[PDB]
């Protein structure tokens, strides 16, 4: 499985 | 507290992930998001997370809900170690002091103030 990046835009 | 992310891999693949991802970024920390096994909440489509550290637990409580897509009615809370975690905490902080030996943090999601309700 592959990290998905949280930003806030 | 139980996640299917343990159930699909051991420790020791874990372990090498969550070290491998914090090597390569300081500033950010990984993260599992699961929903809680009774919670009445949607489901999300991904469960591991990269939070930038100095993003806060309320923000990151934002960002979620609006994966998840719930009604403005719909009550959401966060677990980590059984308990709510701090609004106005950091996301590395709070990585700090809850992180597993896996490198990773675990935060489980319920529409009940208590995890397992």
């Amino acid at each position: 499985s592959t990290f998905t990046n949280i930003s806030l835009a | 507290m139980k996640f299917q992310y343990k159930e699909d891999h051991p420790f020791e693949y874990r372990k090498k992930e969550g070290e491998k991802i914090r090597k390569k970024y300081p500033d950010r920390v990984p993260v599992i998001v699961e929903k809680a096994p009774k919670a009445r909440v949607p489901d999300l489509d991904k469960r591991k997370y990269l939070v930038p550290s100095d993003l806060t637990v309320g923000q990151f409580y934002f960002l979620i809900r609006k994966r998840i897509h719930l009604r403005p009615e719909d009550a959401l809370f966060f677990f980590v170690n059984n308990t709510i975690p701090p609004t106005s905490a950091t996301m590395g902080q709070l990585y700090e002091d809850n992180h597993e030996e896996d490198y990773f943090l675990y935060v489980a999601y319920s529409d009940e103030s208590v995890y397992g309700k």
